[PDB]
């Protein structure tokens, strides 16, 4: 197996799609220096899925409410970069190796860390409850992150700063 | 020098001439005005459109005289 | 780094070209017994036990002698520089007299062996501040209108009023007297902190006096050994003098002086009612540019556009001007060099410095 | 490797000069503690504690490099807390 | 007057020595206010901006550019200032453009002599 | 900006004065600035000599041939159909 | 008045927004008020290109 024909496929698992198959994508030969590469970097696509079934199963039911779309709505904005990565890394296929992704692709494996595990931390929280779940990831000091999650929370609180220049109600 | 007289010459020929179609025709038009309307179309423009102006401007020269 | 050096009246601003702000501000005395001379707030410190010197009293230099100490004093103690190591730019009051500009010349390099100098007129470099070259500009401590065209002074529309600050806080200790009070001695100082604290200048004179005469509206209270005094119709009464210089007894106010716009060619007269700039620390009191903008609104033609251009920091533009010439590229080829000083002698400085 | 160790320090302490540790009268609400402290600004562990425990009595009412041998730190926090205290006793006057 | 353009001078200085160059461009300021000084409507020099406007499409925009001047009447030197300084195909040629710019950009650093880019090995 | 001269050359004004008609101007010009019929010296040419023969004015028409032809011989003219278009309909 | 002075303020970012001008809007406010002076505004035009062009040769 070709180190070229790894390059094809990694190029996919970044995004959920399957010689590496589908919680590690474990890849099934090569060298011993291969598949060590290839495990971490098929990972990061494992990542992806997580984000993207949340934006996927909540823009389904229309019960998830006004601030629940602002944030599956912000959570997209922040996915079309990611589209468009991939989009160059595609197009240098036709010289880049392993070794020459892991610079490439060291800043996603970050960006792709809060966002995957912003979505765990609120779960079941609907309305303002949800604001006030993403606020609690801003107190972290790490300047790469609080200066993500500080503008999610940016999109997040204007449906309720929208009610407040207009609190449970009852019907 | 020399080519750049002989085109003075020849722009003061044609000037001269299409004052000769404009007073046969009876516009109104005279030599100052004439030199004006005739660059305007060398850069294209529609003259249905500039004539409207022209037939516009001397129409509200005279609500002010 | 060249020097920028405001010989003032009352107070010498100095610094380096191309700092915002002058690095020191003393007041233009020196002192001998009644350590040897004493210069600046030293001398003013210490006046009890000494005799005070004012050259240049009313911003022309009027002892030499003094001037040399208190520009000796300027290098080696304020500044903490040799003079013989930096250029130097020095402000002259307008209409200064030509053998005057030689002597501040030959001071520099023979007396201080600096290796370049400059002398430049105060109110030009107050303009040059504004970022302007033409228009009309000062009113410091002991003394001018200064027409302006393209970055030349007009000499012969240039007018000087014997009136300014000195004359404002003697004035202010007079009616704060015959209020009731009692400042009279070298209190004076203490009135000059008033003055510059809770004084303004009325929009209209009597309009105000009638106000100050209704009611306590206008009524502000100065803390002295914690006696707490009050100020009335005093805080817009002592800086009125400027227009009416007769509450004074002296026989035209800023804003008629300002006659200079007449004396000057009809071409560009309009250019300086349009560009009529306020300079110096007695121009600092609040409401003053829009009681000048009606004043000359009145005298001028009522088709004339007139604007009063009253900058923020117009106390110390004199010496900002300076600041920014002295750093322009173009202006380094102006410098008076030590080599052209000794080519040309001092007289050089009416054709380096015109 | 003395250019390396200042570019740590120098992003390692953008937090802590952004915001002692408080508490929940008011003299058990911020406390100094003994363990943490720099050991070079050990000389005025007193007045940093003063100068924001003066901004808070009032809040709820209604740039520093490190340099050795020069104090332009130990100076630029004295012209802070010279300050701190012109609001308050301002503020009950 | 002298301090509106130390602020001025605060807004074009880019944020990060930040304390001399203020000092120094403050100069440029100075430098450069001077050779004006020493060396027509208002209206009317928006209007040939306007031709220009509709002359390559884009029309209504420039029947906006004339509908603020006309409500900005009910002062003057201040646009005087401002006046001296396929919708489908393109789409696809921007996100192109960006896919040429976003794999040169980091393939000029990919292969080159060890230690080019690097700015620690710079130290 | 020649658009502004052409207003202050009709109405005798300068550019501070005469801004309303200078907006007008704009407003006809500006969006039908493209040629909207093709363009042919011939067409135009066989129009200025039927016109000015139904005049009773034989002999210019002939002229006129004349003076089509000058402006040819010379050649610093690039639209020619454009400047006669215009002279015929004023 | 200072509700006249910011709309009167706000609607002149547009024509300078339009016009590609590099002026944001803290720069806006800095030009407004000294223009606001009396100084002549084809001198502010020669100060911003160069403060941008010294800027651009530390970068």
């Amino acid at each position: 197996i070709t180190e070229a024909a790894l390059v094809r496929d990694i190029l996919y698992v970044f995004q959920g799609i399957d010689n590496i198959k589908m919680n590690c994508y474990k890849v099934e030969n090569l060298s011993r220096s291969l598949r060590d590469t290839a495990v971490r970097l098929s990972e990061l696509g494992w990542l992806h899925n997580k984000i993207r079934r949340y934006t996927d199963q909540r823009s389904l039911d229309r019960s998830f409410g006004l601030v629940g779309q602002s944030f599956c709505a912000a959570l997209h904005q922040e996915l079309r970069e990611y589209y468009r990565l991939l989009s160059v890394l595609h197009s240098q296929l036709q010289s880049l190796t392993l070794r020459r992704l892991l610079v490439w692709t060291y800043d996603p494996k970050i960006r792709l860390k809060t966002l995957a595990a912003l979505v765990d931390h609120c779960q079941g929280r609907k309305g303002g409850e949800l604001a006030s779940a993403v606020h609690a990831y801003t107190k972290t000091g790490d300047p790469y992150m609080r200066s993500l999650v500080q503008h999610i929370l940016s999109l997040v609180s204007h449906p309720v700063l929208s009610f407040l220049y207009r609190v449970a109600s009852d019907p | 020098a020399a080519a750049a007289a002989a085109n003075l010459n020849a722009v003061r020929e044609t000037m001269d001439v299409l004052l000769e179609i404009s007073r046969i025709l009876n516009t109104g038009l005279d030599m100052e005005t004439l030199s004006i309307c005739v660059r305007l179309c060398e850069q294209g423009i529609n003259p249905e459109a500039l004539s409207s102006v022209i037939k516009e401007l001397r129409k509200a020269t005279e609500a002010l005289k | 780094a060249a020097l920028v050096v405001d010989n003032g009246s009352g107070m010498c601003k100095a610094g380096f070209a191309g700092d915002d702000a002058p690095r020191a501000v003393f007041p233009s005395i020196v002192g001998r017994p009644r350590k040897d001379s004493y210069v600046g707030d030293e001398a003013q410190s210490k006046r009890g036990i000494l005799t005070l010197k004012y050259p240049i009293e009313h911003g022309i230099v009027t002892n030499w002698d003094d001037m040399e100490k208190i520009w000796h004093h300027t290098f080696y103690n304020e500044l903490r520089v040799a003079p013989e190591e930096h250029p130097v730019l020095l402000t002259e009051a307008p209409l200064n007299p030509k053998a005057n500009r030689e002597k501040m010349t030959q001071i520099m390099f023979e007396t201080f062996n600096t290796p370049a100098m400059y002398v430049a007129i105060q109110a030009v470099l107050s303009l040059y501040a504004s970022g302007r070259t033409t228009g009309i500009v000062d009113s410091g401590d002991g003394v001018h209108t200064v027409p302006i065209y393209e970055g030349y002074a007009l000499p012969h529309a240039i007018l000087r009023l014997d009136l300014a600050g000195r004359d404002l806080t003697d004035y202010l200790m007079k009616i704060l007297t015959e209020r009731g009070y009692s400042f009279t001695t070298t209190e004076r100082e203490i009135v000059r902190d008033i003055k510059e604290k809770l004084c303004y200048v009325a929009l209209d004179f009597e309009q105000e006096m009638a106000t100050a005469a209704s009611s306590s509206s206008l009524e502000k209270s100065y803390e002295l050994d914690g006696q707490v005094i009050t100020i009335g119709n005093e805080r817009f009464r002592c800086p009125e003098a400027l227009f009416q210089p007769s509450f004074l007894g002296m026989e035209c106010g800023i804003h008629e002086t300002t006659n200079s716009i007449m004396k000057c060619d009809v071409d560009i007269r309009k250019d300086l009612y349009a560009n009529t700039v306020l300079s110096g620390g007695t121009t600092m009191y609040p409401g003053i540019a829009d009681r000048m903008q009606k004043e000359i609104t009145a005298l001028a033609p009522s088709t004339m556009k007139i604007k009063i251009i009253a900058p923020p920091e117009r106390k110390y533009s004199v010496w900002i001007g300076g600041s920014i010439l002295a750093s322009l590229s173009t202006f380094q080829q102006m410098w008076i060099s030590k080599q052209e000083y000794d080519e040309s002698g001092p007289s050089i400085v009416h054709r380096k410095c015109f | 490797a003395q250019e390396l160790c200042l570019y740590l320090t120098k992003a390692a302490s953008a937090p802590y000069f952004e915001v002692v540790e408080e508490h929940e009268y008011w003299d058990q609400r911020y406390t100094i503690v003994q363990q943490q402290i720099p050991s070079f600004l050990q000389k005025m562990a007193d007045k940093i504690l003063s100068t924001g425990k003066y901004l808070n009595v009032v809040r709820e009412c209604g740039e520093i490099i490190y340099t050795l041998k020069e104090r332009a730190y130990v100076e630029q926090i004295e012209k802070a807390f010279n300050y701190a205290s012109k609001v308050l006793l301002d503020f009950l006057m | 007057i002298t301090q509106l353009f130390d602020d001025l001078c605060e807004a074009l200085l880019p944020a990060a020595n930040r304390k001399r160059a203020k000092r120094s461009l403050k100069k440029v300021a100075y430098n450069a206010l001077f050779t004006n000084l020493f060396q027509l409507p208002a209206r009317n020099k928006i209007l040939m901006l306007s031709f220009d406007l509709r002359v390559g499409g884009l029309g209504p925009k420039a029947d906006r550019l004339e509908e603020l001047v006309e409500e900005l009447e009910a002062v003057g030197s201040v646009l005087d200032l401002l006046v001296q300084l396929m919708d489908v195909q393109s789409l696809i040629s921007r996100e192109e453009c960006l896919c040429h710019s976003m794999i040169q950009e980091t393939l000029q650093v990919m292969e080159a002599a060890p230690g080019t880019g690097l700015p620690t090995v710079g130290l | 900006v020649l658009l502004q001269n052409l207003c202050c050359r009709i109405l005798g004004r300068s550019e501070a004065d005469v801004a309303q008609q200078f907006q007008y101007a704009v407003r006809v010009i500006g969006s039908n600035f493209a040629p909207t019929v093709e363009r042919d010296e011939f067409l135009v040419a066989e129009k200025i000599k039927k016109e000015l023969i139904r005049q009773r004015r034989e002999a210019d028409a002939a002229l006129f041939s004349e003076l089509h032809r000058k402006l040819h011989s010379q050649g610093v003219l690039k639209n020619k159909w454009s400047i006669l278009y215009l002279l015929l309909s004023l």
